[PDB]
């Protein structure tokens, strides 16, 4: 029962995090018609509000449980797979504890040793005798005992911890999870103060493909982005700096005259000024700073106003608004190219639609029944699942190679019908 | 029986025949386990599809592909076919069965996704040899996941 | 339909004078580059007021009595302190007035959320004001090209 | 435009040989030929 449940945890994952959303949606629109004299609740004659939102919190932190299981049921042995796959072939085909030893750095490297030593490393690569292939590549050149000491209702009563220790170090460490555990911090929190609900309704960044899509553009050149902040920071910088050596006495922002002075007179809160209204002002700095009618410095303080405009409110917005549009440029250019490589050419050989559209619509036999991506990865599955022994020649040549790893197989450049023109061939 | 095959001696009463099994007036289902007979057919169909791929241009086989097009129907979904180079130096075709399982979790789910972005990320980065390995790398992932999926 | 009820009141005929859009094909033209992405257009404004529910919630928490619409001072107030309130005012004058919601309120002159207010000031400057419009320029810049 | 200089660079280095002019089209039929071409025989630090 207890495996029934976490595989429908596992299964509806996507159901009960969809559904998480929409109880946060409740909440935050329920948040709207709070009140003050001590944050209490008034509604518009209706006094149901307060047991939903009671209900409700219980139910987010409940479906939040849920969905975190589901996660840990379903995409974690993915990540595993991943991960035991590459000790495996870095322990096969590189030799890393053998011969490397890793720095430091690569810190997964250097967590993942306590694995090596266990019994269960090979637990869902589904490749078993990596312990033994290992020993037989390495077993006089370096040792072998020491390969083999570097290496190797009644359900809760005996399981590992070492291949475990390992398996939470990596869980702790996938983003993923760490985000959910985050969901359900601020759903438990919720309960400390109602308004820590709303930090879910950022989810929809996650949920929505096509607002990943419209976020996509800003993220796509955010480091170029924040050096355009600092260098406006470094402007503003030498702006205040020119106006503490020189322009102080018109920083007046106190009340109409015969008045105590509310001035910037530092270089710091002048700093803190032309950062605070210098660029949120839509105009400059000059709006928020007595005129200079008739003084010496009117030609450069009327320099210093429109040097500010021009490069300050002007320049660098534009370049802000370049970089998010050219992004969305790029973008498109991404997939123009990629569906463009697609039909000009076979995925697996690289001959181009030329060769095969002699004859009619020969291109979409090579994709769709030669050269196929599913008939493919249906044979490597088919290998997987059938046994050593039954192999054919060809079967057997192929699982050599690819246990082995060699691509050699693989057509590329060439075809049957290539090979095989109706040529008396 | 009389809609999904004529009825004949042999091909209705011939089933009838098969299936004299209980005595209550009743038939059993176990006639359909018994009867299994696909495996050989499988084979069968491979058998004609390298005879008919490799060698085409032949009537007097083409009769007999006429004959055996009801199975073929019955057979392509699970007739999976590639081309690979062999020993010999040369591409030839390699038969093989298909599975319902595999091709029920490799269409419909968010596997298609992965597809999507795997081709996506394969053709954008690109590499020489950076191409096959991330090619049967996804697969292997994918094969794990469309396992992982079929357990629930 | 329109026609027949300018007879009950004639300005109903001003409806009649969008049809140039199906009339003149120039006029279409000019107008497929706004209906191109006029979803994703819809989904920036959605996030628009997203944001800007965020931030009333950020000032119905903290920034409420820099919320004084009144008149100069010793005057009966004018204040926004409900939420729903904080969120029309923000929606209304937070957007709509080419500098942000800083530009309508209380001035943060030596307060313990000096800082916070500020910081309150230009994210919402340099997100609301700049990066939605910015993005809602692209989209029909995208259409055009 | 600096976007298009550099897309430009990339796909001339791509598809030509440095040296040569051929294109990426004589040396493909076998595998791998182009870059064979530009990492073994035509290359610029063999020639410096
Ligand atoms: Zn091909
Ligand atoms: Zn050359």
């Amino acid at each position: 029962y207890q495996q029934k449940l976490l595989n429908y945890f596992a299964r509806n994952f996507y159901n009960m995090r969809m559904l998480a959303l929409f109880v946060a949606f409740a909440i935050n629109f329920i948040l709207l018609f709070y009140k003050v004299s001590v944050h209490y609740v008034l509604e518009e004659s209706s006094g149901y509000m307060e047991p939903t939102l009671r209900i409700l919190a219980i139910l987010h932190t409940i479906i939040s449980f849920f969905c975190i299981i589901g996660y840990y049921c379903l995409k974690v042995p993915l990540v595993i797979f991943k991960r035991e796959k590459e000790v495996a072939r870095k322990l096969e085909f590189d030799g890393l504890y053998i011969t490397e030893q890793p720095s430091e750095d690569d810190i997964k490297g250097q967590w993942d040793r306590l694995v090596i030593n266990t019994q269960s490393f090979p637990n869902n690569y589904w490749d078993k005798f990596v312990k033994r292939k290992v020993m037989d590549k390495y077993g006089e050149f370096y040792g072998r005992d020491r390969i083999s000491e570097l290496l190797g209702s009644a359900v809760l009563n005996s399981i590992d911890v070492k291949y475990q220790m390992w398996k939470l170090g990596v869980v702790f460490t996938d983003n993923s999870f760490l985000y959910l555990a985050w969901y359900m911090t601020m759903s438990v929190l919720g309960h400390y103060n109602n308004f820590f609900f709303a930090a879910h309704l950022l989810d929809i960044a996650m949920g929505f493909k096509t607002l990943r899509t419209i976020l996509s553009s800003v993220t796509h050149n955010g480091k170029q982005l924040v050096l355009t902040v600092g260098l406006l920071a470094v402007v503003v910088y030498l702006y205040t700096v020119v106006a503490f050596n020189f322009f102080r006495k018109f920083y007046n922002k106190s009340e109409d005259g015969d008045t105590p002075d509310m001035k910037c007179d530092d270089m710091l809160t002048c700093y803190m000024f032309h950062m605070y209204v210098g660029v949120r002002a839509g105009g400059g700095i000059g709006d928020e700073i007595e005129d200079p009618a008739g003084d010496e410095y009117e030609i450069y303080r009327i320099i210093f106003d429109i040097t500010f405009f021009f490069f300050v409110i002007v320049i660098l917005l534009a370049i802000i608004q370049g970089l998010i549009i050219d992004a969305f440029g790029e973008l498109r250019d991404q997939q123009e190219q990629v569906k463009e490589d697609m039909e000009t050419k076979c995925f697996i050989c690289g001959i181009g639609n030329d060769y095969f559209d002699t004859v009619p619509h020969g291109f979409e036999t090579h994709t769709l029944q030669e050269h196929n991506l599913a008939n493919y990865l249906f044979f490597l599955m088919y290998l997987i699942n059938k046994d050593e022994t039954e192999h054919t020649g060809q079967e057997s040549y192929v699982w050599k190679m690819y246990q082995e790893r060699c691509w050699e197989f693989f057509p590329a450049g060439d075809c049957f019908r290539k090979q095989y023109e109706d040529q008396l061939n | 029986m009389e809609s999904h095959k004529h009825y004949t001696q042999s091909e209705t009463e011939f089933l009838l025949s098969c299936a004299e099994t209980d005595e209550n007036e009743t038939l059993d289902y176990e006639e359909f386990v018994k009867r299994p007979a696909k495996d050989i057919g499988f084979n069968v169909a491979v058998l004609l599809t390298n005879l008919s791929e490799h060698m085409p241009n032949d009537t007097r086989l083409q009769t007999f592909l006429e004959l055996a097009e009801s199975v073929l129907n019955y057979f392509q979904p699970f007739l999976g076919r590639i081309e690979i180079m062999g020993s010999a130096k040369r591409i030839e075709r390699v038969y093989f069965e298909i599975s319902e399982s595999s091709r029920t979790q490799w269409e419909k789910p968010q596997v298609k996704e992965s597809k999507r972005q795997f081709i996506f990320d394969v053709v954008n980065e690109g590499g020489e040899k950076e191409k096959m390995e991330l090619f049967v790398n996804f697969c292997e992932d994918t094969i794990f996941e469309m396992q992982l999926a079929a357990q629930i």
